[PDB]
RNA sequence: UACCUGGUUGAUCCUGCCAGUAGCAUAUGCUUGUCUCAAAGAUUAAGCCAUGCAUGUCUAAGUACGCACGGCCGGUACAGUGAAACUGCGAAUGGCUCAUUAAAUCAGUUAUGGUUCCUUUGGUCGCUCGUACUUGGAUAACUGUGGUAAUUCU
RNA sequence: UGGUGACUCUAGAUAACCUCGGGCCGAUCGCACGCCGGCGGCGACGACCCAUUCGAACGUCUGCCCUAUCAACUUUCGAUGGUAGUCGCCGUGCCUACCAUGGUGACCACGGGUGACGGGGAAUCAGGGUUCGAUUCCGGAGAGGGAGCCUGAGAAACGGCUACCACAUCCAAGGAAGGCAGCAGGCGCGCAAAUUACCCACUCCCGACCCGGGGAGGUAGUGACGAAAAAUAACAAUACAGGACUCUUUCGAGGCCCUGUAAUUGGAAUGAGUCCACUUUAAAUCCUUUAACGAGGAUCCAUUGGAGGGCAAGUCUGGUGCCAAUUCCAGCUCCAAUAGCGUAUAUUAAAGUUGCUGCAGUUAAAAAGCUCGUAGUUGGAUCUCUCUCGGCCGAAGCGUUUACUUUGAAAAAAUUAGAGUGUUCAAAGCAGGCCGCCUGGAUACCGCAGCUAGGAAUAAUGGAAUAGGACCGCGGUUCUAUUUUGUUGGU
RNA sequence: ACUACCGAUUGGAUGGUUUAGUGAGGCCCUCGGAUCGGCCCCGCCGGGGUGCCCUGGCGGAGCGCUGAGAAG
């Protein structure tokens, strides 16, 4: 190509947006935004594919030209905005509030929540550094740049952020026993506590998380949000609790539900 | 080699092409000439030579 | 680039050996028996049997206790008795291997017409189904080989449109009535 | 379904290749009632092209003295709609083909602690000790006179 | 200050510099107006810098077909390296100056060829393989051939520009304009491939933008490439023919059944068609739904091939010549698949006729006069975890190093395998199910190479034999402590 | 009569490596300076602090100072 690409065809979308084959030649194709394309949600896939306040994409722009929708406290006009993880959206006409996180499968859970819940969010710190006149910067996972942030907050930990003021309200820091959500890689959504961090200087280092239930499985560090202190979870959780069933048990609880309703 | 002998073949087929198309029906040759033939009664040949 | 798919399958087998007396006679039987259209209904059913056959074995060569057999195995077998093919009480991989055509050509809607009492023999049933007078549950099927499940076995009846169901007239008897 | 039938000898067994057979591609012949999907100028010529179309764009929010329309109220600079033109942005995506290209391309893996980056999103934007209650000259559209056989020329 | 595994990192301090072809520090536009001339709320647009996003570009490791009838190549003219610079967005022989003489190669360099774009993938399939991948997804490359620029964040851009080469258009002869490997369409080439149609309604893209535009894309048209479903008759009586069962030793009788075959009768059922209306759709068409007509030789008439040498299928007929045998031609009868069926060519399977699995070499294709004789390939038996500092543990040296095996992380979709789901069935699709509610959109596979942490059998490799070998303590010589000589000069 | 090889003519034409020479076009550098504008001088001249100065429009020359700048 001779400069930046504009297009996605259906095909060559991310999986866990589930587009279907025939639809169309094309995907929505995510705006530049603070989350990166494989890993966010467009807005017109939320509003349309999972909600179906819309049935085309053209009744989208028309419910978003209109302002009803917020994504983090803001008015987010454009219909491929790309939202991803931990993100608020706000639609105050319906009176409803939502959260962008990942199902136990890897999708992202349409997961109502609490007017009172939807005021801050969690941000995964991703760099500290000292700018001009010795002043402490923070970038989170979403891309927010915070000034001036508590001294004791390290890279990989956790700050509660509220949306309003967009000032750090609380943190959490990365240690074991610790409570973690998977945000990338086969363990994707769930829901576990660290046990272990086996640290690989010069490559990626490794962290143990450990079920609910007792199921133990590692991912990359880059995959790991910390999303509660020590055993409970600082946001609401959507229906399964970050634990991934097997086929077997899935088929059981289907049948289960089968019998029991109906 | 291959593709500039196979280049001097199609050149030499082009222009031979080239002067047998041109002969028919230009200004160094004679007119082309057409026979209108109606297939059936139905057809009115009027209508289709004007 | 188009909004179409290309996947799309061959559902039958032609034989490597064209003319062989035991084989020709067998699916002349076969035909016979079951009012079937041509040799390639036949080589239909004969290819989703080795299909079927080619899985279980499979997942026989797998150990015990491995959770693939156990799923897949359980949907496969799952799969058979709600056709109605294998019995309830045979819910073993092994008994996958003694199965035979006829078994799936008893489960086609052409002889559960002609079982029913709807029909007077098996081409009058595929007759009667190919001309809208049979329905399964409340929908009109035309297809002679829709396979008919254990669920869908004691709802198979005549259309509530048809001449011989619920009563209009053809267009024979009302030409006829109307001549005198 | 880890499958066969035949061909050299007067006759037997063998070697050995072949013929039949089955699948997949292209083409072609004969035939063709219904219905669902559906490939389709690659192979030869990355050969040559008549004609038409394929890339444009305005919000309350850069510039409106085109009556091209259109109400006030009348000293109120400008109601409003608004062609043209200036300005801004896009035209580097998409679509096509497979000529080139043999550690090249490409895949997987890694690195930028060796670089640039429109835009989006966040931060920064009285941090400088030194006519402003607003600065200057133009140029289009428009009016008018023209040149050339001919152009999206001027 | 803060960070990394590692900075010549980030931040700090001082001396200054700061390009006129000049770096920020707002002479911009809208909507509501309100407080005590001064104070103001939402936005729009611009903007240096840092981050982020979309990338891009250079590198790392491993991996590619055929050819020796290509065995030495690169090196003057940059080939391999060093120092200093230039240039570039940056690392770098990228380029320049001076040095060094290097760098690659039978483990196949260099050269040539390929009917070679590379992958995801396709066919076959016990398994290993063999064959295919121009082609809708990802990456590359090009816009007749070369070459050079302009603008811009991004192009060596061709639906931009400027030349030359090859073509070619208009002309009043002075001049002007060009580039379908975009969509149609045409000529040519050939065995070989569709309409100069309709639309932005869908999918999405772009723009100042809810509004405009899109031969991208969608929709019809041509389409026996190919794949799915699927008509071309069914039944009753009658008449013959078989086969059972009751009664008879049997012949025979069965208003006893059952099954076939009809120049035999009979009305029942219906599509194919023709044609209103809806529905469909951007507008249509098709399908689906429904009025009306629509079947006896139901003439509303199924074809394509092969058979009298073997797989299925003949003891046949009539013309025509040659000397009853016998060249050419037209038929009958039978068999096979069937809305499909022959043929050519290529290719794969049978095929163990390329052989790793897995072939051969007395007499059939083939093992050399004999010995010596590099490389390469192969090779007898043997050998059963700790030391420090911080909270029984964490850090550190690992133990000779490998080859091998296992684990974990990570590794596009589509395709394939496979779960669920009455598309009327199916090929498909990703949907759907119940009286607003309840759900799905699973899962596996993914060579090798590389990271990860275990295993120690098998196979290499090394560890003391002129002992200048371990483990201890006694040391002597030389260099060396960042501190326990308040502040210090310290031999 | 046909099928198929060799072949003088440097036959003519074209291509790929190269020796020697020329070399269009763009880009960079050193010039060049057709034109356009301002400042200074003067003239027609308006007011004030009361002829010192400046206020604004036009004209006049000066290789004076220059700034921008095409062809080449």
């Amino acid at each position: 190509a001779r400069g930046p690409k504009k297009h996605l065809k259906r095909v060559a979308a991310p999986k866990h947006w589930m587009l279907d084959k025939l639809t169309g030649v094309f995907a929505p194709r995510p705006s530049t935004g603070p989350h990166k394309l494989r890993e966010c949600l467009p807005l017109i896939i939320f509003l349309r594919n999972r909600l179906k306040y819309a049935l085309t994409g053209d009744e989208v722009k028309k419910i978003c030209m209109q302002r009803f929708i917020k994504i983090d406290g803001k008015v987010r006009t454009d219909i491929t905005y790309p939202a991803g993880f931990m993100d608020v959206i706000s639609i105050d006409k319906t009176g409803e509030n939502f959260r962008l996180i990942y199902d136990t499968k890897g999708r992202f859970a349409v997961h109502r929540i609490t007017p009172e819940e939807a005021k801050y969010k969690l941000c995964k710190v991703r760099k500290i550094f000292v700018g001009t006149k010795g002043i402490p910067h923070l970038v989170t996972h979403d891309a927010r740049t915070i000034r001036y942030p508590d001294p004791l907050i390290k890279v990989n930990d956790t700050i509660q952020i509220d949306l309003e003021t967009g000032k750090i309200t609380d943190f959490i820091k990365f240690d074991t026993g610790n409570l973690c959500m998977v945000t990338g890689g086969a363990n994707l959504g769930r829901i576990g506590v660290i046990t272990n961090r086996e640290r690989h200087p010069g490559s990626f280092d490794v962290v143990h998380v450990k079920d609910a239930n007792g199921n133990s499985f590692a991912t990359r560090l880059s995959n790991i949000f910390v999303i509660g202190k020590g055993n409970k979870p600082w946001i609401s959780l959507p229906r399964g609790k970050g634990i991934r069933l097997t086929i077997a048990e899935e088929r059981d609880k289907r049948l289960a539900a089968k019998q029991s309703s109906g | 080699d291959q593709r500039h002998r196979a280049s001097q073949l199609r050149k030499q087929k082009k222009e031979a092409v080239l002067a047998e198309k041109r002969q028919l029906g230009g200004k160094d040759g004679p007119p082309h000439q057409v026979l209108v033939v109606p297939l059936h009664s139905r057809i009115s040949l009027p209508e289709a030579m004007q | 680039p188009v909004a179409r798919s290309w996947v799309c399958r061959k559902t039958y087998v032609t034989p490597r050996r064209p003319f062989e007396k035991s084989r020709l006679d067998q699916e002349l039987k076969l035909i016979g028996e079951y009012g079937l259209r041509n040799k390639r209904e036949v080589w239909r059913v004969k290819f989703t049997l080795a299909k079927i056959r080619k899985a279980a074995r499979e997942l026989l060569t797998l150990d015990e206790k491995d959770p693939r057999r156990l799923f897949e195995g359980n949907a496969l077998l799952r799969r058979l008795v709600r056709i109605g093919v294998l019995d309830e009480g045979k819910m073993k991989l092994d008994y996958i291997l003694g199965l035979k055509i006829e078994d799936f050509l008893e489960r086609r809607l052409q002889t559960q017409v002609f079982k029913l009492g709807l029909a007077k023999s098996i081409h009058h049933a595929r007759v009667l189904i190919r001309q809208r007078h049979i329905r399964v549950r409340k929908q009109v099927v035309n297809i002679p080989s829709f396979i008919v499940r254990l669920d869908s076995q004691k709802h198979i009846d005549f259309s509530l449109r048809s001449p011989y169901g619920g009563g209009r007239p053809g267009r024979v008897k009302r030409k006829n009535a109307k001549k005198g």
